[PDB]
């Protein structure tokens, strides 16, 4: 049923390496939406949202580099 | 014309293997049954079991 | 006519190596198109689309190289 | 009724995916321009515009990828 | 009717396959030239023109492969 | 073998001269088909398939050369 | 001696034994980085490593193609 | 075996060994400043250290990237 | 006597003997700058040196390739 | 007895003895680049050596066939 | 003493005496460009000269081969 | 026709390998059993073990 390649494996390593951020960022937003003027919740959500921004940025570039390295080999088969 | 084939087979694997690495004092690496560099700079052991 | 030469076999091996990718690639597309602005869907799609690209490229180059091996033999029959 | 290709199908999938966003943007810009200084209208308009941008951008990059996979296959018919 | 060869039949199968693309691609241009800065127009023209490109390349490559099969058989009548 | 001419002896020298490449390439194909995006599997298959190509070419040209030498000698019995 | 090998296999193995352990170094430094994606030391390491792995596989595949071309050019002249 | 290293990671290491201790100093300063955030002696110090570390990392990454591009441009011409 | 060198060798070496000392100047400046990364007089020097080195290595490799093609086209016609 | 060598052998061997050491230079430069695949100096050297080697083997194999085709043409007229 | 020249020699000589000076212009261009590779005035000229040289050599070779095959075809009919 | 094959084998491997690098000030360094000095402070050694 499921099928997974090397590139999606490389993504999965990130998904498993950030154990819970996927949920923490969702919750901290709800808390802040409840009372936006609390500087505690503000500092928390700033921390989380920056961590999420980096996690996604690095994930995509890694995948893209491993695509290019494969294309450059398959080009030489002929 | 009668043609007949018969087969029997019995098989058994059981036991363990080992390897690993330590580091002491930033002087000595030690590695056992690895072709590796012991790259971690920290103690690792790895058992392998099959039955 | 279930007739399949050696080249057909060589190609079929890839089709049967990537069991479900053929449809996963469309499932991901449909759910992305349902909500294009979601990071989880974007990150999934990228990793599937790239795998499908490299799949079709290796598939076609292998076929061509085999054809060029056969033709050089058949030429020597004279 | 009129002839449509595979790249057409893949394009139209987005047009049908974001069901009304083209209309919603055409409306929100009119009601904004009718009173440029209502912050509720500004806050409404910002989302629709950002959604439209990401929509059209994903739409075109997908098409280009599927084009180049096919040009890569066709190159080997020789 | 005028005389038509086997390569003509093969060629014409494509033209009659893509019933209307031949003209859709021109109308799209005539419209887009009217307002070159309409993204709804651009998104359509990109698709039509990509389809046209793939169509013409598949056509020519096929014709050539059959020319080289026939030439190879005709060579051995001697 | 029931019967083997000099040309067969020549061909068999190549076959027995390459130990197991016949199967090595076969296995490498299935491995790569399982993970078409692993660089290691790609770099392995490129090598095996190149080697196989050269093996078949060298094999087939020699047989022809030896055929022409014999044909030339046989002609002069007349 | 090894299961079998042509001259091209040898040219490949010369790289694979020239970069002594880069394959595992890259394979693990990722497992570090993924667990704490926001440490600048870890990033600068992974950048430096993946650039090496890129160039390695690139030059590896190009050399094989050049030797295949040189051999084909000679085998073609037998006939 | 010695931990294998290439060219690019040796140019990378040149900076790490150029800045003898900045890596630790940057933490020490943060530690003492966090202990007493309103002390202006500490603030100007931490400002200095952090402004240094930022240029250190930037110049490092950029130099590595240029030395990658120069190699890829040559390796392409082997074909 | 001296290691055998062909036409392409004697073309490539022309560049090396053209840029008399650049190969050293680049490493010199690199070390001086790594000593004190935040110094504008060093940065403004190393930018120039590295740009020169890039252009040189690039134009070298392109010219050697063109002179390979000119020869192969002639050799093909012998047969 | 001394190994018999003909006219085509003679013509072929002139190239081998004409290129004194190329045949080994291209092996050393490979072992080097393989030891450090990411140094531009080693790349710029190997590009040259591998080009010269490719051209040498092509010119050799074409010239031998051109001679073989003259001898085979003359022997046909003895009839 | 002076070389015997055939007909193909005359054909080749027409090109050699056609490009009066290019043979040396190319070399001078290279010498100065290699002396100062980063000057776009040098580069813009060398690009032209090198391209003219490539076309000249290519046309010369292709022409000679055609005459060879016409002669060969006439000679064959003597038998 | 009776065809019979019989086979026995024993092997054993045991012991240690050593190499390292030592540095005295900047100006001096020594490499033991290794092509080059580790550009490293103090000393480092490695004791590969096979058993």
């Amino acid at each position: 049923t499921p099928w997974s390649g090397y590139l999606d494996d490389v993504s999965a390593k990130f998904d498993t390496g950030v154990d819970n951020l996927q949920t923490q960022v969702t919750e901290a937003l709800d808390k802040l939406a409840a009372k936006p003027s609390d500087p505690a919740l503000l500092a928390a959500y700033q921390s989380k949202l920056s961590e999420y921004n980096l996690y996604r940025n690095a994930q995509s570039n890694t995948v893209k580099v491993f695509k290019d390295i494969d294309a450059a080999i398959i080009q030489n088969f002929r | 014309l009668w043609i007949v084939d018969l087969n029997k087979s019995d098989l058994e694997r059981l036991g363990t293997s080992w390897s690993g690495s330590i580091t002491i004092g930033d002087k000595l690496g030690v590695s056992l049954n690895q072709s590796s560099i012991s790259t971690l700079d920290g103690s690792r052991f790895i058992a392998a079991v099959n039955a």
